[PDB]
């Protein structure tokens, strides 16, 4: 009855794929041209119901729309976790290198 | 870099700082030839 | 005329909110149409009461007053956020951004100490219906969240945490873990705090309000360690409108 | 199982420098003659007493 | 609090004092073999 | 020697449960590091049962697995450490999970990678665990070598290894 | 370092005894040749006092009463034979070391004092109490995680990122 | 092991034709990079950004690429954000900004190759090390 | 009576040998100073801070206004060679008085002129000799004062615009001020004469010490010292220098808390930033880092509690977080324009901060006067990479080993000048032990 969340949520699509409502603005470096602008939008603008619902940001160039639709099959949405977003941890959770 | 009419001496600048010390060394020089009087 | 920092350094004056003059018993009128924000919301507490546990059934212990002992590092500051009007002239608040929290420590008599996430985190306060004015009667009441004292990453002294950390008593390798559970796994708590702010001074020229605070909220529960303690919090407020 | 606490009690030390009082009331400064500050005015003189013995 | 730092002020004095003036009292001259 | 036996016992037609069920309890027991001499401390007094406890019961063999069925090893700790990290492998040595300190960037926790512990033999002989938490548990013991069950209460044993006459 | 990180060394009594008798053993040798330096007799006209000591004099060189009254009133003991002040120079040194050497047999069997119990006890139970005790553990903890893959390297340690030990940011 | 011409060979562009540095330009490159830019990128991570480092995984999926002899050159002329968006020639040292980053006022062109060659080739060599941070010290 | 060993101690009552040493000495002192210069200039390269390249001479020099324009720009580098040769030359001056009176010149001096020549004991002689160097001092303070007001003024870190040489027009006369600053305290947000933070209280005391030397100077020669002072001190050479040795000493760690924690007369744009600049700078650095990628800055609650990147001082201030909340005192050119009176200003942080203070703040933070004996830069866990040791460190440690063993020479030479007043200081007499004729203790 007593579970760790953090541990919990890593066997969720949060353990597989950025979690446009979770993970640390870090991750999104993996995919191109992501970091810092649009990385910086999707942050701000969480949560999201679901993965499509980036597409909706308003001020998204068509070009950005074209980058985020190339990367849809890597993003994932759960739940927000308190744990992962309190304290600015999305934007700097404390791990550098 | 020092003005170039000086570039000559370039050399003989990179060792002038420890002449100083040398004096020290010296001292023992002086005095291994007068017997540690 | 004010002060430059060379002023207030080292006094002590920079944990302090504005005042307002004895003199600024006006009123702000409320455009119903245009907005408003505030640029700047200042929190100074004078009192912090922690309520004690009375072991028995109908005795309920009471609120008792306590020792600062983190100094002048108390004062939330430069909150922001729109002020509304709602369809009924209820003005409503809504927190933005800020200095909106602090960690304080009191100390119980006995020598319990008594740390706590001082804080308007998220806060959303209103008023009656029918204000078209802010006076030296008019009470906002409001609610915010609390979030766990010590944030995710943060290591017990023996390693142990929630989003890193050891997740045993790497001491004790063969000692039977469930006596340990509650010290084993960190809970990160969100609680819910309330606060009314009671303004007893208004400069009507420059949007400045000034009074009372009172707020209600829980201690640090060291991460699920333990059960926190009740906390009421009195101080001072001020508070700056502009035209949005 | 208190047995000099009474005493103490008895005469008017009701307090101890940590704010708690044997009647119940949080947030009392008794100044100097608590609990504590008796307990070591009796260790202090203790220790004048045994430098006078020497002298003697 | 300001008591205490009266008290402190004037112990440390006085302490300073007696130091300052104990040397200043022909210091050299105390010693077993020749004074001035 | 344990495993002589088992892979005798398996090529000898028996099964899984079988082939382990047929290691006694004492020879278990040795492969245990609170049975290594070498574990103790100065000051930790008295007989080794006031730490890790009274065994009672061989609890039986873990064999721990991923989601994709490959059989993962416990790497077990070595005399010199007081503690150890839990780290899980395949036959070749390559890591496959362990349990995460960070967790921000953690790629083989159990929760990702899926892991199971079914026990063979002893107490538990044919049950498997999923559920995260406690396969970490047996993991954590894994480290010790073969998994037991302690009476932890009827000495107040504290859980700390101490060592034994030979080291005395 | 080594043995900081796995055994702990410092907490060991044996090692304290080892110190004190190597740091005794240290301020013995500076205090002895400072009080003779500072007690000589004047054997010669010279200012270098070097030039007025023969070895084969009988006479003590310095003054032992001088000495003894300068440390009874500086330190309110001080030695008054000379044959027990040189056999303790002896003393002090031998037997820190002796004692260090016992401690390094125990710790030949990984018998070590790493804990103290009651500590540890507490601490699990309580994660608001913490001592210079464990926070010295974390460290001895960072140590072995971080040294052991290359100072053992036939152990063939693989500990990934993930599982290293470390604070907040660093 | 040492330095073969398999190692010092490195891509041009994102065409994919390949350029091979002799070992004087790889040194060469060494010594520049301490330099003009260790300070911040010492083992090609990035001191004053963690979160972007040297690494050849990292340079390639950059906006545009940078894992290549070209990109590199560029980068350091008009430096970009990882995403291409934004010029940051005001804050990172570049050919551009050497009127406020004055080191960079004596590198000549083919001191960028040999700086851009030292970053690629660097890889090869050290391996995870390179851009991985005091884990692999 | 000395050994080879001690053999300077045969100079005390020899005044002609004694001179020759000292104006020898000083040849040497002045040698370096020249030599060193040289040195740096050779090796000096205009493009790279000064503090990249192990340069203690050139900043000095660049302080006083010489060879630099706004922003510490190296724009002329021939007054560096000015100052290397003329000290350079006029050592062989002082190196030839030296020899001369050392060898060659009278041993003794008091009997070619009784001007020149001195007795220790001789209290007013003494007592002149001091003045004429006060005054001397008194000119040499006064120099300063002339350079800052009437020849091109001195480097200012915190002239607007990113620092500049500016004529100093009106140096603080308010002794209130002044003085002020002697009686701070030295404990921290306060830090004695340490803190002084504006070239007009830098000239402006140059000019009280000036009057005092001078004052004083004129008073040392007109007076012989009163018996309360006859009777407290000892009157000798050694006695002399071991009050010297002391005075140098104090002098020493002085400057070694200068040259650490003062970035007004060492500007860090030559010597490097200090400890706590450089910390300040990483909390900068990470605070602008994490606002552009939309943290909320002020908000931003911590692993601890505390705020992540900005909390309160102990007095309320709003300051730097992280373990640089010990450093929240610091105040340097590149950070006040985000302070406002109750510390850092939020607002300010948010929309004011600009590129140039972005780059100062990344070139401070890695330039953080950490760095291993063999010149690695950085914690001591780096990599080799970075040749780097700040000149702070350089000169904080230098004299401060200096300053050390100057108080052991200051405790060595006052003891033995003691006990060589007092007689006893070859031992104690045999026939005439003062302990054996005291009672005894017990
Ligand atoms: C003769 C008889 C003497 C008897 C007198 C005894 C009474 C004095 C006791 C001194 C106590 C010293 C503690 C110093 C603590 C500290 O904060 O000291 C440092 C201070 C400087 O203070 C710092 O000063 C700073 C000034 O900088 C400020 O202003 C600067 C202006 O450029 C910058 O802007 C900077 O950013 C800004 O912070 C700040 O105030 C810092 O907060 C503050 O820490 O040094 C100073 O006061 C300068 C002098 C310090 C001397 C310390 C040397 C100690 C030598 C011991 C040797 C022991 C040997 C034993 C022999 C056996
Ligand atoms: C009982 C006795 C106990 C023992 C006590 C005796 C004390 C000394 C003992 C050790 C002395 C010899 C050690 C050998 C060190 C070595 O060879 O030292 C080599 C180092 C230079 O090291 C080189 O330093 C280089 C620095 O690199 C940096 O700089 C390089 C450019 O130079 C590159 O840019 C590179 O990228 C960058 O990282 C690299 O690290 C090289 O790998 C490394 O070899 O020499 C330098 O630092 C030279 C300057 C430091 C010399 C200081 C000598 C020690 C001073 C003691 C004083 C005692 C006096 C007391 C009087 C009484
Ligand atoms: C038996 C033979 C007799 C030897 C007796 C031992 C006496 C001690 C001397 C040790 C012997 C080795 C000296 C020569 C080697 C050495 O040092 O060589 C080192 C250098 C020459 O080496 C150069 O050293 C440089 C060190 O970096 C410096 O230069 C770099 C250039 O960019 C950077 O600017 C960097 O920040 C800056 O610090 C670089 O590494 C160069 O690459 C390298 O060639 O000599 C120096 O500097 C010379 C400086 C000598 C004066 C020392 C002044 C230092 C006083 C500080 C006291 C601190 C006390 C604390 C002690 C702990
Ligand atoms: C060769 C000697 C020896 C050995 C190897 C053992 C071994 C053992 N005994 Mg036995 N025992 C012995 C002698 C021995 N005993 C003797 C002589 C007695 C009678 C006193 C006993 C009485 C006894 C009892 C009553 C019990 C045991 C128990 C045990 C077990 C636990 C031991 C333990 O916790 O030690 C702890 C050891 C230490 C804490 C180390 C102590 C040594 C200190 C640190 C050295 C002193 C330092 C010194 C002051 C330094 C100064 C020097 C300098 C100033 C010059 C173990 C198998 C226990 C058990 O489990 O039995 C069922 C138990 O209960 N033993
Ligand atoms: C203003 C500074 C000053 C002055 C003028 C004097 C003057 C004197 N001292 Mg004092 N002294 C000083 C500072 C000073 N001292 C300091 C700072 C200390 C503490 C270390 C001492 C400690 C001291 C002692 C212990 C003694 C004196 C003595 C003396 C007298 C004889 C000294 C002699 O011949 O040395 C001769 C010089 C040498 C033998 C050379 C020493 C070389 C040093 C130790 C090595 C330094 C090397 C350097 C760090 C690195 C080398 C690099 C390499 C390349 C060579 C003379 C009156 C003697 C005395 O009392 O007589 C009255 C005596 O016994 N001094
Ligand atoms: C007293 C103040 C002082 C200070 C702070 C410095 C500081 C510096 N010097 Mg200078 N230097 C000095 C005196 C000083 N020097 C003297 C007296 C000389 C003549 C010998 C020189 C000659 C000199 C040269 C020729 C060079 C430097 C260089 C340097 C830099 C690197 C130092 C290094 O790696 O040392 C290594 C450390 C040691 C050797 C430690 C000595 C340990 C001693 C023996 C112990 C002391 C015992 C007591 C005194 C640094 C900026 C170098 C540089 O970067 O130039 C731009 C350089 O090339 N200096
Ligand atoms: C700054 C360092 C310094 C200085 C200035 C002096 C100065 C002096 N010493 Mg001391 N001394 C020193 C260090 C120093 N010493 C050290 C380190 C030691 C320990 C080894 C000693 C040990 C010592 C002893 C044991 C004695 C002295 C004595 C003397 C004095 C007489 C020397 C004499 O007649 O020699 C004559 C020496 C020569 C004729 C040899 C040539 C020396 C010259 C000066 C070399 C200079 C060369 C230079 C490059 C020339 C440039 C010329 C240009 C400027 C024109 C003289 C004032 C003596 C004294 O007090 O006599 C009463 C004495 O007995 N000294
Ligand atoms: C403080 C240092 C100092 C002191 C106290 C002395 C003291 C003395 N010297 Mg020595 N001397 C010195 C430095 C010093 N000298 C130097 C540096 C040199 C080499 C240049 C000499 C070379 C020297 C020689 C060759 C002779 C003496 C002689 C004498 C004696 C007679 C002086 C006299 O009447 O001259 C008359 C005075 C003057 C002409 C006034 C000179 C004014 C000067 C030039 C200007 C001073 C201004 C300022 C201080 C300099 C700084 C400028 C610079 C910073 C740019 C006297 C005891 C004589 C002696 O003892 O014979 C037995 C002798 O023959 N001296
Ligand atoms: C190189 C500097 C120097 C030196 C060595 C001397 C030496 C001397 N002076 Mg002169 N003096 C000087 C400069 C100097 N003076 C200057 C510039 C002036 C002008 C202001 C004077 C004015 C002066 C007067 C008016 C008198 C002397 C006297 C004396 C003699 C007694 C000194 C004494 O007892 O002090 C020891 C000092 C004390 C016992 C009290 C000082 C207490 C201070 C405040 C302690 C502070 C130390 C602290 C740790 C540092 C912080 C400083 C603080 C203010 C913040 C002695 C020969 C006396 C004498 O006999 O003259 C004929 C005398 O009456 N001096
Ligand atoms: C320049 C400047 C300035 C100023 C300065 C000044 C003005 C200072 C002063 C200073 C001073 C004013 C000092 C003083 C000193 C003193 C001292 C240091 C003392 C000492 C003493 C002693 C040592 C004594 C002792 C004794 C005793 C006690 C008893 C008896 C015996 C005897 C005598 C020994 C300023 C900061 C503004 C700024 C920058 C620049």
């Amino acid at each position: 009855e007593l579970v760790n969340v953090v541990d919990e949520k890593l066997g969720t699509a949060y353990g597989e794929k950025i979690d446009l409502n979770n993970t640390n603005i870090a991750a999104f470096i993996q995919y191109r041209g992501l970091y810092p602008t649009l990385a910086k939008l999707i942050v701000k603008n969480a949560p999201y119901e679901s993965v499509e619902d980036v597409l909706n940001i308003p001020g998204l160039t068509e070009r950005q729309k074209q980058i985020l639709r190339e990367n849809l099959e890597h993003f994932t949405v759960t739940e927000v976790e308190t744990a992962l977003v309190e304290g600015g941890d999305r934007y700097n959770n404390g791990l550098y290198k | 870099k020092l003005p170039e009419a000086y570039a000559i001496f370039d050399p003989l600048v990179d060792v002038l700082p420890v002449i100083p010390v040398l004096f020290l060394a010296l001292a023992f020089v002086w005095q291994a030839a007068v017997g540690f009087r | 005329q004010t002060l430059t920092y060379d002023d207030i350094v080292g006094t002590g004056l920079a944990n302090k909110c504005p005042t307002l003059d004895d003199t600024a018993r006006g009123a702000y009128p409320i455009d119903s149409s245009q907005t408003y924000r505030i640029a700047r919301l200042c929190l100074q507490p004078t009192t912090f009461l922690v309520k004690e546990e009375p072991k028995n059934k109908r005795q309920e212990a009471e609120f008792v007053p306590t020792k600062l002992v983190t100094r002048e590092t108390t004062s939330l500051d430069q909150i922001q956020g729109e002020l509304k009007v709602n369809s009924d002239g209820s003005l409503t608040f809504v927190e933005e951004d800020g200095i909106d929290f602090q960690p304080v420590t009191v100390q119980m008599a006995g020598g319990e100490r008594i740390p706590l996430l001082f804080t308007v985190k998220n806060l959303v306060a209103s008023t009656q219906p029918n204000v078209t004015s802010i006076t030296t009667s008019t009470d906002f009441k409001g609610e915010f969240n609390v979030p766990s004292y010590r944030t995710a990453n943060f290591l017990d002294p023996k390693g142990r945490g929630l989003a890193s950390g050891y997740d045993s008593a790497i001491a004790l390798p063969q000692a039977k873990e469930e006596e340990l559970a509650r010290a084993n796994v960190k809970r990160f708590s969100l609680t819910k705090g309330q606060i009314s702010l009671n303004v007893a001074k208004v400069d009507g020229r420059t949007g400045e309000i000034a009074g009372t605070f009172e707020s209600e909220q829980l201690s640090d529960d060291d991460m699920g360690a333990h059960e926190p303690h009740e906390v009421k919090i009195q101080g001072v407020f001020y508070a700056s409108i502009e035209p949005a | 199982g208190m047995f000099v606490l009474p005493f103490m009690a008895r005469l008017g030390v009701t307090g101890s420098w940590s704010g708690w009082s044997i009647t119940g009331e949080t947030g009392i400064d008794p100044g100097f003659w608590s609990f504590e500050g008796v307990a070591l005015a009796h260790i202090v003189l203790s220790g004048l007493l045994f430098l006078a013995a020497c002298w003697h | 609090m300001e008591t205490l730092k009266i008290t402190v002020y004037i112990v440390v004095t006085f302490f300073v004092l007696l130091f300052v003036f104990g040397f200043l009292s022909g210091d050299p001259a105390r010693n077993p073999k020749r004074k001035d | 020697e344990i495993n002589r036996r088992v892979q005798a016992s398996l090529a000898s037609g028996a099964t899984l449960e079988e082939a382990w069920s047929a290691i006694p309890e004492k020879l278990a027991f040795y492969d245990y590091i609170g049975n290594n001499p070498a574990k103790g401390g100065l000051f930790r007094t008295g007989p080794m049962n006031k730490g890790d406890g009274i065994a009672q019961a061989w609890k039986g063999h873990a064999v721990f697995r991923n989601k994709e069925g490959e059989e993962l090893f416990v790497r077990r700790m070595p005399a010199f450490f007081e503690s150890f990290p839990v780290i899980l492998t395949d036959k070749n040595g390559v890591v496959k999970a362990d349990i995460p300190f960070r967790r921000a960037e953690s790629k083989y926790s159990f929760e990702q990678q899926g892991v199971t512990v079914s026990f063979y033999g002893g107490e538990l002989n044919g049950q498997t665990f999923t559920d995260p938490p406690t396969v970490k548990s047996y993991a954590r013991k894994a480290i010790f070598g073969e998994i037991f069950e302690f009476d932890t209460e009827t000495l107040n044993s504290d859980g700390i290894f101490r060592t034994s006459p030979r080291g005395w | 370092l080594f043995f900081q990180g796995f055994h702990n060394w410092t907490l060991n009594p044996f090692h304290m005894m080892g110190v004190a008798g190597v740091l005794g053993g240290a301020l013995l040798c500076a205090i002895h040749g400072a009080t003779v330096e500072n007690t000589l007799f004047q054997d010669g006209e010279g200012a270098s006092t070097f030039r007025a000591f023969n070895p084969t004099q009988a006479e003590e060189t310095y003054s032992m009463v001088t000495a003894n009254r300068f440390w009874s009133q500086i330190f309110g003991i001080a030695f008054s034979n000379k044959r027990w002040l040189h056999f303790f120079m002896l003393f002090v040194p031998v037997t820190g070391l002796w004692m260090s050497a016992i401690g390094v047999v125990g710790l030949a069997l990984n018998l070590r004092s790493y804990d103290f119990i009651s500590q540890e006890i507490r601490a699990a139970e309580d994660p608001e109490f913490e001592t210079f005790y464990t926070k010295n553990l974390l460290l001895n903890e960072g140590i072995r995680a971080w040294m052991a893959p290359q100072d053992q390297p036939h152990e063939n340690f693989v500990f990934p990122e993930e599982v290293l030990p470390r604070g907040n940011a660093l | 092991a040492e330095l073969t011409p398999e190692v010092l060979t490195v891509p041009l562009n994102s065409e994919g034709k390949t350029i091979t540095l002799t070992e004087k330009q790889y040194l060469e490159g060494k010594r520049l990079f301490q330099y003009a830019c260790a300070s911040c990128h010492v083992g090609g991570i990035t001191k004053t950004n963690p979160s972007l480092d040297l690494r050849t995984e990292t340079l390639a999926l950059a906006t545009p690429p940078r894992d290549n002899i070209e990109g590199l050159v560029d980068y350091m002329k008009n430096p970009t954000t990882y995403d291409g968006e934004q010029e940051i020639a005001e804050v990172h040292p570049s050919l551009r900004s050497a009127d406020i980053f004055p080191k960079m006022r004596n590198l000549t062109e083919k001191d960028l190759v040999a700086i851009a060659g030292h970053i690629l080739v660097e890889p090869k060599i050290l391996g995870d090390k390179w851009g991985g941070g005091k884990v692999y010290y | 009576g000395f050994a080879w060993w001690a053999g300077n101690a045969r100079l005390i009552n020899l005044s002609g040998k004694l001179l020759g040493a000292h104006v020898a000495h000083a040849g040497l002192i002045v040698f370096w100073a020249g030599a060193m210069t040289l040195f740096e200039l050779a090796h000096f390269i205009p493009e790279k801070p000064m503090y990249e390249q192990g340069l203690i001479l050139i900043p000095h020099i660049a302080t006083l206004g010489w060879g630099v324009g706004p922003g510490g720009e190296v724009v002329d580098t021939f007054p560096f060679f000015v100052v290397g040769v003329v000290h350079l030359i006029s050592s062989a001056v002082l190196g030839f008085g030296g020899v001369y009176h050392a060898i060659r010149g009278p041993e003794t001096l008091e009997e070619y002129s009784s001007f020149f020549g001195y007795d220790w004991k001789d209290k007013n002689k003494m007592t002149t000799i001091l003045g004429f160097h006060l005054i001397v001092l008194g000119i040499g303070a006064l120099l300063l004062v002339a350079k800052a007001m009437f020849f091109g003024g001195l480097y200012d870190t915190w002239a607007p615009g990113g620092g500049d040489v500016r004529v100093i027009t009106n140096p603080t006369l308010d002794p209130r001020v002044i003085f002020g600053y002697l009686l701070k305290s030295p404990f921290g947000g306060e830090g004695w004469i340490v803190s002084v933070n504006n070239l007009e209280d830098v000239v402006g005391g140059h000019i009280w010490i000036g009057l005092i030397c001078i004052a004083g100077g004129i008073w040392h020669i007109l007076t012989t010292p009163f018996g309360w002072a006859r009777r407290a001190f000892i009157w000798s050479g050694e006695a002399y220098l071991s009050y010297s040795l002391g005075a140098l000493s104090m002098m020493g760690f002085i400057a070694t808390c200068f040259v650490w924690f003062n970035n007004t007369v060492y500007p860090s744009e030559f010597y490097g930033p200090t400890g706590p600049e450089a910390s300040q700078a990483q909390a900068m650095t990470f605070l602008i880092r994490d606002q552009k990628l939309g943290a909320n800055v002020g908000s931003a609650q911590g692993p601890t509690g505390l705020g992540k990147y900005l909390m309160r001082s102990p007095t309320g201030e709003i300051i730097f977080g992280g373990e640089t909340m010990r450093f929240w005192d610091f105040r340097g050119p590149w950070l006040e324009p985000l302070r406002g009176p109750n510390g850092l200003d939020l607002n300010k942080i948010k929309n004011d901060i600009q590129p140039w203070q972005e780059r100062r703040a990344a070139e401070y933070m890695t330039h953080a006067p950490l760095g291993s004996l063999n010149s690695v830069g950085g914690v001591a866990t780096e990599i080799n990479s970075v040749n780097f040791v700040s000149p702070r460190s350089w000169l904080a440690t230098s004299h401060f080993v200096l300053a050390f063993f100057f108080l052991v020479g200051h405790l060595w030479h006052a003891g033995r000048a003691r006990a060589a007043a007092a007689g006893f200081e070859k031992g104690i007499d045999r026939e005439s032990e003062p302990v054996l004729s005291m009672p005894s203790l017990d």
